[PDB]
């Protein structure tokens, strides 16, 4: 019947776009890559350019080092044969050093030295990408929102493999690198702490994670519903409110009694999401450092 | 009671049933025929929960819980105190939810916008119906549904999962999780983009969609664009719930053994099934 | 103990955040008003936020919200009841008068500029390099309305340079004038473009634009308003 705007019904190409300059060192941007017509039905066809640079290359190089480090191991676990590597892919796993070695870096590779090595690489890979996240915004003179939000994700991660292990007394507390094994670690973690469904933070994380799905459905469907008045053009709707934004507010006001503004909704969005990993990380951090068993704690409340 | 620009939008029209009878607001609330329908079903349901609270012997909201009829009743009616109340309430819920969706559709016609919102809400209603209606039915008893209380409802999650071992291994459940984690990642990113363009460094001027696209290309080498990120949000979200329904409708009906064992198909391909070594041989 | 300290703090934080989070979402539309324009008695529990100011990319200025709110236009509606709460009937032709699903806001009568100061939306003819890459090209197709009759023909595609995106089709009418029609409200088919919202006789009514190679925020609103309104107000001619 009516069009719905989920896929473009006509594409349109023009010169590769090399983007804004503001204070950016143009010396670091690649060339523009090809144009995908595939992507082009859902969003923008242009691939590239990307901007590499010291931190980007630093990040990216460690990225692979961690990736491959784990990969060597898997290869070794297979005893070198492809058929096997493929067969047991999800079953290999690179595990932290045994409790026995505490927090030291003295464990043999096979007893976890590798684990530390890979971790090390991931550590630098991530923070270097974090800084890149800030730097790339400074050049364009944009606020530091993306960096602040990315910190929240970093938080959980940092808590799971670094902070909690330090406070427990050993790397053996950290997560092993493996598809099925990190799943198992997860399950195991709840069993040993008395069932995470009793962790008040755990369940506040669920709320935000469900929350985000609900909010993005809400938002996204709303912007599509008023895209026949230019709705997706959010920044200008912020500077000069149009009927897209009015009808968007009012649909919600008539539905549930209150609404938002075009800038306000993004504020709701950035916080709904950010709180998923923020509470989630408190959740894990208090587990087994201060609370051994969420069932018990919940009977007392401390 | 009116936003400074609201009046020109409050015109007659759009209702799906009732013509002009229910075409009005109460405060900010649009009403409509379905406005009325949802109040009916909501009040009713609420009363029945309260009632159910007396047979149980509590008013404590952290203990009140309405259970489905026990398995012995299969797909049949059941005495109030033993699961009939849950049965009626469930009719009531469905009544409320679906009524809300159509009330939404009416708000849509009046405002001249598209139907994307009610439509996304329908995926949610469908997740609920999978758990309380469809799964039970293909399975042979309301008893497999889940109960209405804050904590008891969690216990059902936990027991039902552990009945198949570590539920992590349901393959449709892994997909579904993926989309949840992904949708959350996109939400943080969108919120953060638009705001950092709207709120740039102290003293600079408002940035532009162009900066938004630039920022992303600079960083990851691609940018989906302002219309695309909204298309994507909608999609990640609806997809997650879709896979949730899926991972559950197959569990207990076509697969009833431990989810971990299901992965043996992979491991037992004749090409590698015997080869010594690795983890599984 | 710690945990319960942490969880109790968290709820207090959360309430501050909702408070925040809500007042920030009051920068438009408030204070509430009565069906007549006067300020409402209950504005509710949250105060209006302290003002904030955006600058305004290309010498275009400043915006401060909350700020004096005013339709800067006449609204042709009349009450249908003696009390708060009912619909306001259109006192003339809602398509022309710009009320209901045909409303528009009085945005600025300048066009949106890309990041470089250039008009964001140009007709394809004036957009160097821009061509159609995938999907049927509408240029050339006849345009049909919801009453199954032919209103005109496509003669160009107005595109969004920076987002590389079709935004309008420009359409030629019986008399040789053109109109903009939003991409989002048309259905491109193989032997024609179809418009559900409007009937043939309503195309002439679509607001025209003043310069022929640019559109303003004010005109995009009048055009989009006018055509969404057709869904409701042209239903009598819509058939299928
Ligand atoms: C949250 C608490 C648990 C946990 C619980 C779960 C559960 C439960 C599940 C996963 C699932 C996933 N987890 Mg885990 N996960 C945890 C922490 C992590 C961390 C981390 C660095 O902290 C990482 C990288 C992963 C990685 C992953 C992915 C393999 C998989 C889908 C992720 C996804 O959609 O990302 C979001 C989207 C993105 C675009 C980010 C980037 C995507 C790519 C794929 C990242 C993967 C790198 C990967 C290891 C390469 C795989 C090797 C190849 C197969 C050759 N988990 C913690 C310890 N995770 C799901 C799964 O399918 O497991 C099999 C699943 O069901
Ligand atoms: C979805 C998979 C499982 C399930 C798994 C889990 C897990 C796991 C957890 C929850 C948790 C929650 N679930 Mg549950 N939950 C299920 C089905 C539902 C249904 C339903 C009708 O389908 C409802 C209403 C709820 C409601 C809830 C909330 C009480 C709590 C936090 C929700 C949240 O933030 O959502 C996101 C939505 C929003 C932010 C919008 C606001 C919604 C509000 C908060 C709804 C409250 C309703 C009220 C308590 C109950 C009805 C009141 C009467 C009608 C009058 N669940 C199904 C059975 N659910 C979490 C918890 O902490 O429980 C103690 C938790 O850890
Ligand atoms: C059965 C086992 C337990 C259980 C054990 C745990 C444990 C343990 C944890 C969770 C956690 C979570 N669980 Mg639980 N969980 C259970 C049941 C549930 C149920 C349910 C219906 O039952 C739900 C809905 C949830 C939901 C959740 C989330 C709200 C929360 C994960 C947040 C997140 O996004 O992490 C995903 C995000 C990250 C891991 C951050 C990613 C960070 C880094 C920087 C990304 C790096 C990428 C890297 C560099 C490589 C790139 C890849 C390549 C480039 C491709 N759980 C049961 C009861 N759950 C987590 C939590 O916070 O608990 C408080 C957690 O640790
Ligand atoms: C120990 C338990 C098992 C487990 C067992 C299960 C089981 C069992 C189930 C899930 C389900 C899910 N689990 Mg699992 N799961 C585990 C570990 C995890 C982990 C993890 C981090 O380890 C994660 C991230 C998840 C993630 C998920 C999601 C894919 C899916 C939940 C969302 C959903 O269905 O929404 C769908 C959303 C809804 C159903 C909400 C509908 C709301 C309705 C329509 C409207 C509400 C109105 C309301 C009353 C409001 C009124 C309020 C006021 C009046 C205003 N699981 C562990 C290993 N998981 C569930 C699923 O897939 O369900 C289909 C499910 O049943
Ligand atoms: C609520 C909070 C949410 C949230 C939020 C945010 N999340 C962000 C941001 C925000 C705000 C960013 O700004 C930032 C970003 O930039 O986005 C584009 C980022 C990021 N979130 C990533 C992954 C992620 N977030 C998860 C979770 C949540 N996030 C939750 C839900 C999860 C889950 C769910 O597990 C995952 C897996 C990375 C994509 C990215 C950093 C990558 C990095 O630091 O990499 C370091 C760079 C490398 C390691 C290169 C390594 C190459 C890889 C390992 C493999 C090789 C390539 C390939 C396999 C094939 C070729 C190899 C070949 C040669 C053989
Ligand atoms: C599809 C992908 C996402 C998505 C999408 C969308 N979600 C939407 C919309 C869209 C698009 C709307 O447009 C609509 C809305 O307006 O939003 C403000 C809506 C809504 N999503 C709500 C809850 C919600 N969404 C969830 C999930 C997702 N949503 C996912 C993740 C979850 C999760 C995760 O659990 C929850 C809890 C309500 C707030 C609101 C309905 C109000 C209602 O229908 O009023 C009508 C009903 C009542 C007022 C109460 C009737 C109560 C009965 C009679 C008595 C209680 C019975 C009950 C079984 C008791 C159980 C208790 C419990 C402990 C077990
Ligand atoms: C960009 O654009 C956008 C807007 O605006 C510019 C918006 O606002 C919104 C809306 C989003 C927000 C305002 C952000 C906050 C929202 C959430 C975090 C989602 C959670 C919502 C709730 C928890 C509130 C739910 C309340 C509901 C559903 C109704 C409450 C019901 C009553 C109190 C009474 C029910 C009324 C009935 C029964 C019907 C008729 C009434 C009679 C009395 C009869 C979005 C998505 C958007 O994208
Ligand atoms: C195909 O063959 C080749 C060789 C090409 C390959 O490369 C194949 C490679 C593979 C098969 C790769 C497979 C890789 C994986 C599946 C990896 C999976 C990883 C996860 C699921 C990870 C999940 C969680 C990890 C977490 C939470 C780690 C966090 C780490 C840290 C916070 C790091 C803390 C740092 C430490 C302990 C070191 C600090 C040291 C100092 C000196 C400060
Ligand atoms: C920013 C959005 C605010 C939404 C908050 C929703 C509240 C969810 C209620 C969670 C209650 C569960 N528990 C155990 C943690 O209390
Ligand atoms: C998940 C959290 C839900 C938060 C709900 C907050 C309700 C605030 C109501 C705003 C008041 C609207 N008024 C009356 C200002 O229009
Ligand atoms: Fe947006």
């Amino acid at each position: 019947a009516e069009y719905q705007n989920i896929f473009s019904q006509v594409q349109v190409r023009g010169p590769a776009d090399l983007g804004m300059t503001e204070d950016v060192n143009l010396a670091n941007r690649s060339g523009v890559g090809p144009f995908s017509t595939l992507l082009g039905w859902f969003g923008n066809a242009q691939l590239g350019p990307i901007y590499l640079g010291s931190l980007g290359v630093l990040s990216l190089f460690s990225g692979l080092m961690w990736f491959f480090t784990i990969g060597i191991w898997f290869w070794y676990q297979a005893g070198w044969n492809p058929a096997v590597f493929l067969r047991d892919l999800f079953f290999f796993s690179l595990e932290p050093p045994a409790p026995e070695y505490g927090l030291s870096f003295a464990a043999p590779l096979k007893e976890g030295g590798l684990w530390l090595i890979a971790s090390f690489f991931m550590f630098v890979a991530v923070w270097s990408w974090w800084g890149r996240t800030y730097l790339r915004a400074q050049a364009l003179g944009m606020g530091k929102h993306t960096a602040w939000a990315f910190l929240s994700a970093i938080w959980l991660w940092m808590v799971l493999g670094f902070i909690r292990p330090i406070l427990m007394g050993s790397w053996s507390e950290a997560v092993p690198y493996g598809i099925f094994s990190h799943l198992d670690w997860t399950n195991n973690f709840s069993l040993v702490h008395g069932n995470l469904f009793y962790n008040p933070f755990h369940g506040l994380s669920i709320a935000f994670l469900y929350g985000s799905a609900l909010l993005f459905a809400m938002h996204g469907a709303t912007i599509l519903a008023v895209s026949r008045f230019g709705g997706e053009r959010e920044l200008e709707q912020i500077a000069d409110r149009g009927t897209a934004a009015e009808r968007a507010a009012l649909f919600w006001r008539w539905t549930m009694g209150f609404n938002a503004t075009m800038e306000g909704i993004h504020l709701w969005a950035i916080w709904m999401a950010v709180l998923v990993t923020l509470t989630g990380g408190i959740g894990i951090l208090l587990s087994g450092t201060v609370v051994d068993n969420w069932y018990v704690w919940g009977q007392n409340h401390g | 009671a009116l936003l400074s620009f609201e009046r020109k939008y409050r015109v007659p029209g759009g209702t799906l049933v009732g013509g002009n009878l229910f075409d009005f607001w109460v405060g900010p609330f649009y009403v409509g025929f379905f406005g009325v329908a949802t109040f009916f079903f909501a009040a009713l349901g609420i009363i029945l929960i309260a009632w159910s609270a007396v047979l149980q012997g509590t008013w404590n909201p952290q203990l009140i819980s309405v259970y489905p009829p026990a398995l012995e009743y299969g797909l049949g009616g059941a005495p109030l105190a033993k699961g009939g109340l849950w049965q009626i309430i469930t009719i009531c819920a469905t009544g409320a939810f679906v009524s809300w969706a159509l009330r939404e559709v009416e708000i849509c016609r009046k405002l001249g916008i598209g139907y994307h919102i009610p439509f996304a809400f329908a995926f949610a209603i469908l997740a609920y119906l999978t758990l309380v209606l469809f799964r039970p039915v293909m399975m042979g008893a309301w008893g497999y549904a889940f109960p209405y209380g804050i904590w008891t409802h969690l216990d059902w999650v936990s027991n039902t999962g552990y009945t198949y071992g570590n539920f992590h291994y349901n393959p449709a459940h892994m997909i579904a999780i993926s989309f949840f984690f992904t949708n959350a990642l996109a939400l943080a990113l969108h919120g953060a983009l638009v705001l950092s363009a709207a709120n740039p460094e102290k003293g600079k001027e408002m940035r532009t969609p162009d900066h938004e696209d630039t920022f992303f290309r600079d960083l990851v080498g691609y940018s989906i664009g302002t219309l695309g990120i909204h298309r994507l949000g909608l999609l990640l979200s609806l997809s997650a719930v879709f896979f949730s329904a899926l991972c559950m409708i197959i569990t207990g009906t076509i697969w009833f053994d431990q989810w971990v064992d299901w992965w043996q198909w992979w491991v037992k391909l004749p090409w590698w099934a015997n080869i010594p070594g690795g983890i599984n041989g | 103990d710690l945990a319960s300290l942490a969880i109790y703090s968290f709820w207090i934080f959360l309430a501050g955040l909702i408070y925040y989070l809500q007042t920030e979402n009051m920068r438009e539309g408030y204070p509430l008003e009565n069906e007549d324009g006067t300020p409402a008695a209950n504005q509710g529990p949250f105060p209006l936020p302290k003002p904030k100011t955006f600058i305004l990319p290309h010498g275009r200025g400043t915006l401060t919200v909350p700020g004096p709110e005013s339709e800067d236009r006449p609204i042709a509606l009349a009450r249908t009841a003696v009390s708060e709460g009912f619909p306001h009937a259109p006192t003339g032709d809602p398509m022309k008068d710009g009320v209901g699903p045909a409303s528009w806001v009085a945005r600025r009568d300048l066009p949106e500029l890309d990041g470089h100061g250039h008009n964001k939306i140009k007709p394809m003819k004036a957009a160097a390099g821009f061509h159609v890459s995938a999907g049927k090209n509408p240029i050339g197709l006849p345009v049909r309305g919801c009453d199954l009759e032919i209103a005109g023909k496509v003669v160009d595609i107005w595109v969004d340079i920076p987002e590389q995106m079709a935004r309008f089709l420009e359409v030629e009418l019986k008399d040789g004038s053109t109109r903009l029609l939003p991409m989002q409200m048309v259905k491109v088919q193989s032997n024609r473009v179809h418009v559900n919202a409007l009937s043939s006789d309503l195309f002439a009514g679509i607001p025209t634009i003043k310069s022929p190679t640019e559109v303003t925020l004010l005109e995009e609103d009048k055009i989009c308003g006018y055509v969404a309104g057709g869904l409701m107000y042209a239903a009598p001619k819509r058939k299928s």
